[PDB]
């Protein structure tokens, strides 16, 4: 139980951390049941809960896209 | 005789006559002493077009003159500077 639990945590943050179209979205939506551990109750309950809702959204950081030599390029379109 | 006028120019008649000639330096912004020698007067016209105040065409001007400097006979090293 507790292995596949420590697992659920595993794949969930790498599929977490992985970037996809069709991402965990459909699986958490269908992970609706026991995507998180269950062996003594309390804390299962609420660590289902918080890795339901994966969790917060805000956007940060210069010069983190693709091939950094435009990225300035990208920051070059931020005057008009 | 142009960083003369254009250090003093009125900052109205600047704006006209550069507007006049944004494309007609972009253009040309793209034996060679000639192309360098046309080179250091437009850097030496645009920084002090630049230094009055800020279409959206301008935005691309930047890396334009960018690369200018990055390229790694003194006329290459004045250039360079300009």
């Amino acid at each position: 139980e507790q292995r596949f639990n420590n697992f659920l945590k595993a794949l969930q943050e790498k599929v977490e951390i992985k970037q996809l179209n069709h991402f965990w979205e459909i699986v958490v939506q269908d992970g609706i049941t026991l995507i998180t551990k269950e062996e003594a109750s309390g804390s299962s309950v609420t660590a289902e809960e918080a890795k339901k809702f994966l969790a917060k959204d805000k956007p940060s950081g210069d010069t983190a896209a693709v091939f950094e030599e435009g990225g300035d390029v990208d920051d070059l379109l931020d005057m008009i | 005789s142009l960083l003369t006028l254009l250090w003093h120019c009125s900052l109205d008649a600047l704006r006209e006559f550069f507007s006049t000639i944004v494309v007609d330096a972009i253009d040309v912004l793209k034996t060679f002493d000639t192309q360098i020698t046309k080179k250091m007067g437009y850097y030496k016209i645009l920084d002090v077009m630049y230094s009055r105040l800020p279409n959206e065409l301008t935005k691309t001007l930047i890396k334009l003159c960018y690369d200018a400097f990055t390229e790694n006979l003194e006329r290459r090293r004045l250039y360079h500077c300009a």
